[PDB]
């Protein structure tokens, strides 16, 4: 979305896109953090719960 | 008239015994394939830039 034309002016057009994807996380030793498919790092042991 | 098995045998020869080398077949063998090595790593510039 973009703001509707008016002339010599400046218009802010916001736009939000609610995103859920399904990703492959891979994790190492000591298993303290794991990443996901987009590249985004997670500082979190994947098993880390209450 | 006797036949020649009819009087005992004494084997006047030093007998030595040949067992040939048997043939044997090597099979492939890698401890870690190249696929492993390149899962290894914990991010992929390829696949996250894909
Ligand atoms: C092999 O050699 C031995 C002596 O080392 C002999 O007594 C034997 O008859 C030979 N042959 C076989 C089939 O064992």
């Amino acid at each position: 979305y973009n703001p509707s034309r008016v002339e010599a002016f400046h218009r802010y057009g916001t736009t939000v896109n609610c995103i859920v994807e399904e990703v492959d996380a891979r994790s190492v030793y000591p298993y303290d953090e794991f990443v996901l498919a987009t590249g985004d790092f997670v500082y979190m042991s994947p098993f880390y719960g209450y | 008239q006797l036949s020649r098995a009819d009087i005992t045998t004494v084997s006047t020869f030093i007998d030595l015994n040949i067992t040939m080398l048997e043939d044997h077949e090597f099979v492939p063998l890698e401890v870690y394939t190249r696929h492993e090595i390149k899962d290894s790593g914990l991010l992929d510039y390829t696949e996250v830039q894909r």
